[PDB]
């Protein structure tokens, strides 16, 4: 079978980004030893090791949706993958508010309505499970108390 | 955060409180009173309860 490739964006500190960029544009396999990525079983934490120097990483969710588009003639472009995650290196914390491009900054707060909200469904399911595992349930919409 | 209108705990300004009766190991009959301070989850629970009542 075929499995869709999973592309994400890696953001590095600027000096380490310059060393990684020089090693990528050089093209030797020396870069392969120099740059490693260890993703922790949290799923939202990692180390990126540049030249064997550990950097602390967080895999965050991006507010917009990016799409990689490949081409052979620079006139027709074929969509290859969807990018929604970034492993910035240096829950609410794992959500990035800004977009990658310069015009998209504070996009989630200003150029996007917070329609993402309505977690709550999971809590409701847990409450239903507790009621099922119970015997008698008493409910009242309340006031200030 | 960009200034936005802040909604009240629902139109009614009413929270949801649930009392649960369960049996512990050996012999016991403890009762748990749990108050939902979130309208979203509370509204979803109320809708589910109404659907269950109709389902009869």
């Amino acid at each position: 079978p075929h499995e869709l490739e999973s592309q994400f964006i890696l953001r590095l500190p600027p000096e380490y980004a310059s060393t990684v960029r020089r090693a990528v544009q050089s093209g030797h396999v020396n870069l392969k030893d120099r740059l490693t990525i260890e993703l922790h079983p949290d799923g939202r934490h990692g180390i990126v090791r540049v030249d064997r120097v550990p950097l602390a990483s967080k895999l965050v969710d991006l507010p917009c949706v990016m799409e990689s588009l490949k081409t052979i003639d620079k006139k027709t472009f074929y969509k290859t993958a969807d990018i929604c995650q970034m492993l910035v290196s240096t829950e609410k914390k794992f959500i990035w508010n800004h977009g990658i491009t310069l015009p998209l900054k504070n996009v989630r707060k200003r150029r996007f309505r917070k329609t993402a909200k309505k977690d709550v469904e999971k809590e409701v399911k847990r409450l239903l499970s507790t009621d099922a595992e119970a015997v008698s349930t008493r409910w009242e919409i309340i006031a200030e108390d | 955060t960009a200034s936005v209108t802040s909604l009240n705990s629902s139109a009614t300004g009413r929270c949801l409180k649930i009392y649960r009766t369960f049996r512990d190991e050996e012999g016991k009959e403890y009762v748990r009173c749990e108050t939902v301070r979130k309208p979203a989850v509370i509204d979803a629970y109320v809708r589910i309860r109404t659907t269950k009542d109709e389902e009869f």
